[PDB]
RNA sequence: GGUUGCGGCCAUAUCUACCAGAAAGCACCGUUUCCCGUCCGAUCAACUGUAGUUAAGCUGGUAAGAGCCUGACCGAGUAGUGUAGUGGGUGACCAUACGCGAAACUCAGGUGCUGCAAUCU
RNA sequence: CAGUCAAGCGUUCAUAGCGACAUUGCUUUUUGAUUCUUCGAUGUCGGCUCUUCCUAUCAUACCGAAGCAGAAUUCGGUAAG
RNA sequence: GAGAACAGAAAUCUCCAGUAGAACAAAAGGGUAAAAGCCCCCUUGAUUUUGAUUUUCAGUGUGAAUACAAACCAUGAAAGU
RNA sequence: CCCUGAAAAUGGAUGGCGCUCAAGCGUGUUACCUAUACUCUACCGUCAGGGUUGAUAUGAUGCCCUGACGAGUAGGCAGGC
RNA sequence: AAUAUGUAAGAAGUCCUUGUUACUUAAUUGAACGUGGACAUUUGAAUGAAGAGCUUUUAGUGGGCCAUUUUUGGUAAGCAGAACUGGCGAUGCGGGAUGAACCGAACGUAGAGUUAAGGUGCCGGAAUACACGCUCAUCAGACACCACAAAAGGUGUUAGUU
RNA sequence: AAUACUGCCAGCUGGGACUGAGGACUGCGACGUAAGUCAAGGAUGCUGGCAUAAUGGUUAUAUGCCGCCCGUCUUGAAACACGGACCAAGGAGUCUAACGUCUAUGCGAGUGUUUGGGUGUAAAACCCAUACGCGUAAUGAAAGUGAACGUAGGUUGGGGCC
RNA sequence: AAUUGUUGAAAGGGAAGGGCAUUUGAUCAGACA
């Protein structure tokens, strides 16, 4: 909710430590934007499926 | 026997080891090179308000 | 691998036990490492460290410096602690009462401290008397009265005393020291 | 050989702005400076005396000495991997009051108000600046405003 | 660029004090997911209006599902693309069953025949051709002649083991 | 809708050959190794940060 | 509101052609004993405020005026540019991705604001 | 050493054979430029000898073209047997 | 530019326009119009004592420079310089 | 896209074999292979944070919990043989 | 303009009262340093902080080379010289057959898993997988850096334009 | 109405692989009316095989994949750069005078017995008077002069203590 | 020790030697109880 204490609530959490995505990446080359068929920058609603494969 | 002439490759790399110290700030800085006439009086005027505060714990 | 942000495998850089090898010194450390782990009282952590300190960081507290410290307002009954030797000083003619805890007292110093109707306490008797260090006055000697610091930071316009082995004129007092022989510092 | 003198490279740096030459206008000598004022250094092409070095052009610093015709500004000069302190003896035509601090002051005098006017009301204040927050939820209406479909357009030449 | 969906997109020049309710423009983008679709929307709006994403906002992004997906249609298609020597408009005709399934083969055809990748095409217009004989292009008109039939000769069978003991037919 | 107010970032690109500026922001977001990942509150004064490091 | 002495910002105050300016003020204007300076009382100095004038200075208005000033989704999200790719291309060069973004151009509106002090139908 | 445009040369006729101004290439037996390799050493012109390879073919084989009547020549193809 | 005997492309005299299109030892770049330019008048501050400061920098030196302090002077009605 | 333009010296190189509705070119969709990287665990060493003199057994530079990190020439230091 | 760059975002702060002097004002005027007094962590942006500050003494180094971008001389150069960053040097590992510098990823000893760059006919682990086209070369073609080709042509075929 | 697609469930459930660190108890829980029970701060139960070269170690060989000569100087060496046929044994940052930082020890406004004398179980240990050396005063070319206005000052941070 | 003779075992299609791993041959420790 990004509530009043999100700074200390957030920084309390030690930076997360994911695996390489399980399915793979779905792009062929990663270091392009998402919009250009690569993997970086804001992909929005989809940052999830990615994360739930790296977890 | 000509040799490289000059460069600056690898000198911000070195600058940012021990990394460009911030300039260091002091309450009550030096009066160095302040108006000699201002100081003459100020010394006398500091000597005055001093006196006025030992006379204040009499 | 990791973008390291801080030099890895860093040593803390504070002594962790005296470098000296004196049995008695190391016992004192055991007294105070204990005292300091189990007493939540400041004075025990300060003393513990200072016992690790090298001779250079243990300048002598003189007996007159001690005398003066008592003249602080409301300080005249506190018991002064000097983690290191304490030296005599014929320059005060008088000297007060109190009780000085110290690593060492010189011949001259305990004389004057006792002669004044006083007491000389080794560091472990002070423990017993003041486990929380209640009512102590810790003094340090002056660390930069050392000769060597004169020559530190030498360089032009630092006015900082040559490393020189004879002195006098003929000994680094011409060119680059005066307006009329080249220049000045 | 190469050249490297006190004013080198300052061609346009010390030039005069356009149709703004001639004597300088008298408010420049009216402004009053006391120790601790923040000043913005900018050399004046027309006053050759007491002129800042080209380096300190566009550099701000604080006046440490006030004298008949001149201020004394100190400026922090990062040389090497450090900063040194340089004192600069500028003339008044070349210095000026930095508005950099205005927004502060106009906000501290204002941070007094909101504080008193709210304490004397019943606490709750909040007077820390916050970055631009994203936009909230909204209903953009369609009445008198049907969407206008656009397309890409073919390739013309016109020449 | 992928498997395509059609999206209407709608944006408008972020409101101001003296211009609340700015004007709203729609496009129909042909893209694969909604994140690309909005990218394209801004790509093209800044080719017509004084906007950018920085100063506007998308009002609605809505998928458009083909109206009759089991009605074969004849699609005319209008395109602008960049070649290695300049840029040029085109028109092609695609026979398929949904505006989107056509945009797919378009980008394939453009790629195979004119070496043009996604980045260089602009889909000017896609349109269902109502009456026949407005079908201009031949590679389509072939398939609109009455009671049409045709064999599929020299038929070739996907062998599922490495060795075979027959000797194939291509019969059909 | 309201613009999103919170973002989650995971570092994609490895450790080496990274230019000084974004190499700094990656640290201030605690993303100092590949495939680790933090939350970031979405405000201009971080949205620029987010911008500064998309390639990674 | 005018004017004047002193101003601030220093063309929305400037440039070109006309026109209008009550009152007071400014001006031009009269004299050459005296201080004063000129090849020349034109400028500079003195005396008169008398003997004359709104001609000019000066103030304001006119103009599809020049100039200058302001603005706009005018051009133009263009030109340039920070970042990205094992993008395209023989190259020259060029698309696209996340951002920042001119100058000209074209249309509109404007044509000194104002401080201290004295004075004026 | 080879091209492209083709204004011109060629009685006439641009291109049989040539070709200006321009412009595009190639080659590495020219010569430069460079100083990467060798200065505790790669023996340094020419010839003699003798082998092999390249083809941008001088001859020989079979061809197309000609401003080829014949004879002679010329431009060109396949070609280093 | 428009005007005046010899006098002419150029001698000297006058009026108008004139943002600097001139001049300021010198190379060039800044800068300057009741001036910084030109003509005049009075001058020696191109002086005495010793520190701070900027550029070059090692924040040594040398060169050059800035702004004060303390004298003695120049100019001008004066502020000033 | 293909062809012509397109000429060098031992015999030879899309890495090789070979491939032609490709095993070629453009583009799309999935599945799959495997770094000293990533995730989890174990062990070593380093650094750090804590706990523990209470006797009546054996290490207090010791014992116990905990977290993070580990490339390396010249070069420093350390602890060992 | 972009990119780059100076300062600022408070307790060393802010507000009232009225003390010192030989500077300075016409002037207790101002300047400068102060005594007394009023207001605390939403005390004045964000993110980070395996803390911050400080001193002394000493090694090696002071032949450099490459890559993208900017960039000077040169027809050019695997040429010579600058700028920013990243590298190689000093660094192995995976990909690029091969290779100092490219791509990926930086190394304690191991296990299981997932991947990067790059690949999956056979050599060779991995679809002789899927789908639309295009190409037939009596010197086809086949993956960045990279191991080169141009003007000009074609009634080969392909799809487009007026 | 259905379905697809995208998303969620602190809904059920099968197969397969790797691990099993720890070693009384102690924590947070979970199920039970309850007694007790549990998958809740790290593997136990049951059954069999051999008790040996079975497992394991060493070694030779073979087979898959990988592996250039080391040393040096160099931007760059496996280099078509140098030394090196092979073995043993020698073989290179010392000692001294005078010094800087640092540390340990002694004593401390002083400190240094060892030129010397005394003395001895005789190059040892033990002892010691007079000087000297460095330090406890500085600063000037020198003649020379020579460190308390004051609780050895005022201000601002300061650990610690009260 | 280099280097050599004999004997024994073993490998050897333009060097030899090395890494990880396992077959086979030879040899060996410990551990059951
Ligand atoms: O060869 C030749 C050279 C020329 C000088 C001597 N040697
Ligand atoms: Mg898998
Ligand atoms: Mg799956
Ligand atoms: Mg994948
Ligand atoms: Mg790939
Ligand atoms: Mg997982
Ligand atoms: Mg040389
Ligand atoms: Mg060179
Ligand atoms: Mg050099
Ligand atoms: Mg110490
Ligand atoms: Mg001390
Ligand atoms: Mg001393
Ligand atoms: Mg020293
Ligand atoms: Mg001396
Ligand atoms: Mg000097
Ligand atoms: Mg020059
Ligand atoms: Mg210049
Ligand atoms: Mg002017
Ligand atoms: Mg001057
Ligand atoms: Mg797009
Ligand atoms: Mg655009
Ligand atoms: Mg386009
Ligand atoms: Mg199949
Ligand atoms: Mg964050
Ligand atoms: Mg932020
Ligand atoms: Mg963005
Ligand atoms: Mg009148
Ligand atoms: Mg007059
Ligand atoms: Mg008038
Ligand atoms: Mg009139
Ligand atoms: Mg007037
Ligand atoms: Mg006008
Ligand atoms: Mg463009
Ligand atoms: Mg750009
Ligand atoms: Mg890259
Ligand atoms: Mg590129
Ligand atoms: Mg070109
Ligand atoms: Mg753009
Ligand atoms: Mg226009
Ligand atoms: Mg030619
Ligand atoms: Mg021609
Ligand atoms: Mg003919
Ligand atoms: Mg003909
Ligand atoms: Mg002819
Ligand atoms: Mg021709
Ligand atoms: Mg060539
Ligand atoms: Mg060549
Ligand atoms: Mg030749
Ligand atoms: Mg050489
Ligand atoms: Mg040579
Ligand atoms: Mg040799
Ligand atoms: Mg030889
Ligand atoms: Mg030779
Ligand atoms: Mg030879
Ligand atoms: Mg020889
Ligand atoms: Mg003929
Ligand atoms: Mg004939
Ligand atoms: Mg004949
Ligand atoms: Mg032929
Ligand atoms: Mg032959
Ligand atoms: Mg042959
Ligand atoms: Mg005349
Ligand atoms: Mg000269
Ligand atoms: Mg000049
Ligand atoms: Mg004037
Ligand atoms: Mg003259
Ligand atoms: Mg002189
Ligand atoms: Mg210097
Ligand atoms: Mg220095
Ligand atoms: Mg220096
Ligand atoms: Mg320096
Ligand atoms: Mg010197
Ligand atoms: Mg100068
Ligand atoms: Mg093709
Ligand atoms: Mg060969
Ligand atoms: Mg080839
Ligand atoms: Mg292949
Ligand atoms: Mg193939
Ligand atoms: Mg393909
Ligand atoms: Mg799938
Ligand atoms: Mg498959
Ligand atoms: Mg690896
Ligand atoms: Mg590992
Ligand atoms: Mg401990
Ligand atoms: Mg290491
Ligand atoms: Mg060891
Ligand atoms: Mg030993
Ligand atoms: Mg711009
Ligand atoms: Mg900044
Ligand atoms: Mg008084
Ligand atoms: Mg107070
Ligand atoms: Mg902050
Ligand atoms: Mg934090
Ligand atoms: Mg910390
Ligand atoms: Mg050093
Ligand atoms: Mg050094
Ligand atoms: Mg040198
Ligand atoms: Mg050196
Ligand atoms: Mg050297
Ligand atoms: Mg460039
Ligand atoms: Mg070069
Ligand atoms: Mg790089
Ligand atoms: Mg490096
Ligand atoms: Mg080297
Ligand atoms: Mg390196
Ligand atoms: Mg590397
Ligand atoms: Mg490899
Ligand atoms: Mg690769
Ligand atoms: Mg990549
Ligand atoms: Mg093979
Ligand atoms: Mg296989
Ligand atoms: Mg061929
Ligand atoms: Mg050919
Ligand atoms: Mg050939
Ligand atoms: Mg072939
Ligand atoms: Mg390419
Ligand atoms: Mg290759
Ligand atoms: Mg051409
Ligand atoms: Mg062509
Ligand atoms: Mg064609
Ligand atoms: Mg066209
Ligand atoms: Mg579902
Ligand atoms: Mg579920
Ligand atoms: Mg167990
Ligand atoms: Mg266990
Ligand atoms: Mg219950
Ligand atoms: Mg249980
Ligand atoms: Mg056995
Ligand atoms: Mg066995
Ligand atoms: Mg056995
Ligand atoms: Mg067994
Ligand atoms: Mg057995
Ligand atoms: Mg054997
Ligand atoms: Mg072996
Ligand atoms: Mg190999
Ligand atoms: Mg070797
Ligand atoms: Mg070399
Ligand atoms: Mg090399
Ligand atoms: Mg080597
Ligand atoms: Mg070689
Ligand atoms: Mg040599
Ligand atoms: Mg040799
Ligand atoms: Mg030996
Ligand atoms: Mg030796
Ligand atoms: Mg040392
Ligand atoms: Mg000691
Ligand atoms: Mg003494
Ligand atoms: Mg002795
Ligand atoms: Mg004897
Ligand atoms: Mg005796
Ligand atoms: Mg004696
Ligand atoms: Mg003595
Ligand atoms: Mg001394
Ligand atoms: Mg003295
Ligand atoms: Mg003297
Ligand atoms: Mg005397
Ligand atoms: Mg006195
Ligand atoms: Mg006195
Ligand atoms: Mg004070
Ligand atoms: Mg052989
Ligand atoms: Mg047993």
């Amino acid at each position: 909710t990004v509530g009043p204490h999100f700074k200390q609530a957030n920084n309390f959490l030690w930076p997360f430590k994911l695996s390489n995505p399980s399915g793979g990446w779905g792009v062929p080359r990663k270091f392009k934007h998402f919009i250009q068929g690569g993997s970086f920058g804001n992909r929005e609603e989809f940052i999830n499926k990615l994360v739930k494969s790296m977890n | 026997a000509k040799s490289k002439n000059h460069t600056a490759h690898n000198q911000t790399r070195k600058a940012h080891r021990n990394g460009i110290k911030k300039p260091k700030t002091y309450k009550y800085p030096s009066l160095k090179g302040v108006d000699p006439k201002f100081r003459r009086n100020h010394k006398h005027a500091l000597h005055g308000t001093a006196k006025a505060l030992a006379a204040a714990k009499k | 691998g990791i973008d390291h942000t801080s030099k890895q495998h860093k040593r803390s850089g504070h002594r962790t036990a005296p470098k000296s090898d004196n049995v008695y010194l190391k016992l004192l450390v055991k007294l105070y490492t204990f005292l300091a782990r189990r007493t939540d009282a400041p004075f025990n952590k300060v003393v513990l460290k200072a016992l690790f300190l090298s001779k250079i960081n243990r300048p002598p507290v003189s007996v007159s410096r001690i005398a003066r410290a008592l003249k602080q307002e409301g300080a005249a009954n506190k018991t002064v602690v000097v983690v290191g030797t304490v030296t005599d000083d014929a320059r005060i003619f008088e000297f007060p009462k109190t009780t000085v805890a110290a690593l060492r007292f010189t011949a001259g110093a305990r004389a004057k401290i006792v002669k004044a109707g006083g007491e000389c306490i080794t560091l472990d008797q002070l423990a017993v008397r003041a486990p929380k260090g209640q009512n102590t006055l810790i003094l340090r000697g002056p660390r930069n009265s050392r000769e060597a610091v004169r020559h530190f930071g030498m360089g032009p316009h630092k006015g900082k005393a040559p490393r020189i082995l004879s002195t006098g004129r003929k000994f680094e007092r011409a060119r680059g020291r005066r307006r009329s022989k080249g220049f000045k510092v | 050989g190469k050249s490297h003198g006190y004013r080198s490279r300052t061609r346009y740096m010390f030039q005069r702005d356009f149709r703004k030459h001639g004597a300088v206008h008298l408010s420049t000598y009216l402004k009053v400076y006391k120790v601790g004022d923040i000043v913005d250094i900018k050399a004046n092409g027309s006053i050759q005396k007491g002129m800042p070095h080209k380096f300190y052009q566009g550099k701000t610093g604080v006046v440490y000495n006030v004298t008949k015709s001149s201020v004394g500004v100190i400026i922090n000069k990062m040389v090497g991997n450090r900063y040194l302190e340089k004192r600069l003896n500028l003339r008044v035509e070349h210095i000026k009051h930095s508005k950099c601090r205005q927004e502060f002051l106009e906000r501290v005098k204002a941070n007094a108000a909101k504080r008193a006017e709210a304490k004397a009301q019943g606490v709750a204040v909040q007077l820390k600046r916050q970055p631009a927050q994203p936009r909230e939820s909204r209903i953009v209406s369609t009445e008198g405003n049907v969407p206008q479909t656009l397309a890409p357009v073919p390739y013309e030449t016109f020449i | 660029m992928a498997h395509f969906k059609e999206y209407q997109v709608i944006g408008r020049r972020l409101p101001t004090e003296s211009v609340p309710e700015p004007k709203l423009f729609r496009m129909r983008i042909f893209a694969s997911n909604e994140v690309i679709a909005k990218s394209r929307y801004w790509y093209f709006l800044q080719k017509l209006h004084k906007v950018k994403k920085a100063s506007g906002e998308i009002v609605s992004i809505n998928q458009i599902n083909e109206a009759h997906p089991t009605k074969v249609k004849n699609f005319g298609v209008w395109v602008r693309y960049d070649s290695r020597s300049g840029t040029h408009n085109m028109y092609k005709e695609i026979r398929d069953v949904s505006r989107v399934a056509a945009v797919e083969t378009l980008y394939q055809d453009m790629a195979a025949r004119h070496r043009a990748r996604f980045r260089s095409i602009h889909i000017l217009k896609v349109a269902e051709i109502e009456k026949t004989a407005d079908v201009k292009r031949q590679y389509v008109k072939q398939f609109l002649t009455k009671d049409l039939k045709f064999p599929l000769p020299h038929r070739v069978q996907k062998s599922t083991k490495t060795f075979s003991y027959k000797r194939p037919s291509t019969f059909y | 809708e309201a613009q999103h107010k919170l973002v989650f970032v995971v570092r994609i690109k490895g450790i080496n050959k990274i230019p000084p500026k974004p190499r700094k922001v990656l640290q201030l977001l605690r993303l100092t190794r590949i495939n680790s990942g933090t939350f970031v509150k979405v405000t201009k004064a971080t949205l620029e940060l987010l911008k500064l490091i998309e390639p990674y």
